[PDB]
């Protein structure tokens, strides 16, 4: 009966790996070259995952592309937290298997505060008793959670489609939690969780772009496609031309 | 772009 939820699980990506020299003593330059590799791989995986989404083929192929490029980091950060939650129970950061982040790597990467934030969201998963089905469904909602204020090439469709993903999230909660101030209690937190992802993303958007600019001066390598997105679409978000849709203000 | 042309 869970037609929507079959799909989401059915289309779930594999455990992507970075290919990081775990035998080499840590260094900013080494660390961030694997995280850029990681980004670039996961991006591909996001692309294929996203195209299978129910009603995604509905969007105009530019919107299809745009929502991917805009929402791409937040998705990486969401799933990531679930990975560190379910693999390392939230003690470290399960980026990929070959790239798990301890405290000293967190600091050595120069994204410490930013990771502080992400280990929190990892902790949120447990604290809030997030279900696997609750995760997947929140995860899907996130591709539809960041519009350009400029206007999408076909907004109407996007809006219909988004409004539906919320129904589906409702339905996942309203299922086994039969009660008024329960479904209500839950949704709040979940939307309150989903919103909290955005600040993390924009921070990583700032670090990335920054690193990208000063990359000539650090020995850190941006994949052909990493670096186009970070230059072409990220500055849109950072310049405020693209904003996240928030549940609360 | 590089994304748009890998995408389609
Ligand atoms: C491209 C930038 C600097 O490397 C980056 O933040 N990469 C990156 C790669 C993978 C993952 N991941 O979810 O496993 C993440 C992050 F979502 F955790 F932040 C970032």
């Amino acid at each position: 009966q869970p037609i929507f939820l079959n799909v989401l699980e059915a289309i779930e990506p594999g455990v992507v790996c970075a290919g990081h020299d775990n035998n080499q003593p840590d260094s900013f330059a080494a660390l961030l070259s694997s995280l850029n590799e990681l980004g670039e791989r996961q991006l591909v995986h996001v692309v294929k995952w996203a195209k299978a989404l129910p009603g995604f083929r509905n969007l105009h192929v530019d919107d299809q592309m745009a929502v991917i490029q805009y929402s791409w980091m937040g998705l990486m950060v969401f799933a990531m937290g679930w990975r560190s939650f379910t693999n390392v129970n939230s003690a470290m950061l399960y980026f990929a298997p070959d790239l798990v982040f301890n405290e000293y790597r967190m600091h050595k990467s120069r994204m410490y505060s930013q990771c502080v934030r992400m280990r929190h969201l990892s902790q949120e998963f447990g604290w809030l008793q997030i279900t696997p089905q609750e995760f997947l469904c929140m995860k899907a909602l996130l591709l539809f959670s960041i519009i350009p204020v400029d206007g999408l090439k076909n907004q109407k469709f996007f809006d219909e489609l988004r409004m539906n993903y919320i129904k589906e999230l409702d339905r996942i909660i309203a299922c086994k939690r039969k009660n008024p101030t329960s479904c209500s209690r839950r949704f709040y937190q979940l939307t309150k969780l989903l919103d909290s992802v955005q600040p993390i993303a924009r921070e990583l958007h700032q670090f990335a772009f920054d690193l990208l600019i000063k990359s000539h001066m650090v020995s850190v390598d941006f994949p052909e496609m990493m670096a186009e997105i970070i230059s072409v679409q990220v500055p849109k978000i950072l310049s405020g031309k693209v904003k996240p849709i928030y549940f609360h203000t | 772009s590089a994304f748009s042309r890998y995408y389609t």
